[PDB]
């Protein structure tokens, strides 16, 4: 789920 | 948003230059592969931030954003690899501290096949004298055209980028006939990037299954997906 | 050789539709793979004849001819399939008497996925309202662009067909901007066709190893090639 | 072989 957390954070 | 300004935002979405923090030295099979995998993992982080800086990308449903990146990541990495190697014929500039040669890819079985593919396509873009702005649009298109309410959003975005590439070519100042021929030739080279991509990932997957390379978290996830 | 002459030449060169009979009983994993393989075998023979008609193709070195055909045969077959199904949403016209419904792909382990993308891409072409003459040029471009001074002659042959495609689109009468836009939209689909090609061949190699159905002669050679 | 013959023999 690495991809999703980076897609939802800045 | 005019084509010119969309191209600008793509220039601003450009990821920073990445280095693997490795001191100059010959490459063995283990050092090369761990270097390529470590580098890919770092770039993947920057690729995600890049995509989000593409106007409208974060408007897409979370499902689309994920499916687009999970499918095109390797192609985008190799497209970046080819633009970095454009001015260094015979060499693959994965990174400042990771410059490889065709013969150096022989210490790893099956990778030489791929270095040759990456070098030929790079050589092709070189002949056509690929421009930075053209590179920006193409890379963006690779991400938006990997789809194998949100759907309309995508097509509209892909269309905008396509419209930006056509604009770039138009500014070159060449014949209209030559603008169409250049557009077609740049787009056809994508199939070549995609092919080197499938081969590159088939090879990585094999390396992973053999636990020969430390497949970091982000890289592994993208791979398995 | 003007664009029109090249186009008409490709038109005459179109292979005649192969007639394969649909099995009497409802499809089983074996009978379907048998039908698809037999059909492919027969079409591959006509594809070879079709290729020798593409202007300048027989002038390339025998080895370039082989590499080109080995590298794109499935993509060419599927491009043909999609065209034949252009006017039949939710239906795949492999042959006149072999109209496979998307659902019937459930008898084959893992083939439904391919049927889905084949139908999707087909719909994309339907949406763009692909024309016969455009289709002819694109199919030839697939062969000439699969390069995955004969190498110098290949590039020239590819520009001639591309040149013919630009001519076809121009005859549609739409604005210069839209001509560029339609050209890009058509070529951006070659990726999708290619993807289905890769998944198709990977699925065939798989079925062969599982002894699901026999694969020899022309087909086998093209598969391993 | 079979591909080569269709290309050169046919
Ligand atoms: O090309 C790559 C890359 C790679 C790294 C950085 C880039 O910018 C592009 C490709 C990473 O891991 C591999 C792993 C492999 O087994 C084979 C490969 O060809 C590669
Ligand atoms: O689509 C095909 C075709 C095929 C047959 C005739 C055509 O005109 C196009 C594709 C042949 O073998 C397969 C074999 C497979 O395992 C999976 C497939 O999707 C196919």
């Amino acid at each position: 789920h690495k991809l999703v957390q980076l897609l939802t954070t800045t | 948003l005019s084509p010119e300004q969309l191209v600008l935002t793509l220039l601003e979405a450009e990821p920073p230059h990445v280095l693997i923090s490795r001191p100059s030295a010959p490459f063995t099979e283990a050092s090369m592969m761990m270097s390529l995998t470590k580098l890919a993992d770092k770039e993947l982080v920057h690729m995600i931030s890049w995509a989000k800086k593409i106007p409208g990308f974060v408007e897409l449903s979370l499902f689309d954003q994920v499916r687009l990146l999970e499918s095109c990541w390797m192609e985008v990495l190799m497209m970046g690899l080819m633009w970095r190697s454009i001015d260094h014929p015979g060499k693959l500039i994965f990174a400042p501290d990771l410059v490889l040669d065709r013969d150096e890819g022989k210490c790893v079985e099956g990778i030489l096949e791929i270095f040759d593919m990456l070098l030929a396509t790079t050589s092709r873009f070189r002949e056509l004298k690929l421009q930075h702005k053209e590179y920006l649009c193409v890379k963006a298109m690779i991400l938006l055209n990997s789809s194998m309410d949100s759907s309309r959003k995508l097509a509209h975005l892909l269309n905008a980028v396509t419209d930006a590439l056509v604009w770039v070519i138009a500014k070159s100042g060449i014949s209209s006939q030559q603008q169409s021929m250049r557009l077609a030739n740049l787009l056809m080279l994508l199939s070549h990037v995609r092919h080197a991509s499938n081969k590159g990932m088939e090879h990585l997957l094999n390396m992973k299954c053999k636990n020969v390379v430390p497949v970091y978290d982000l890289l592994l996830e993208m791979l398995n997906a």
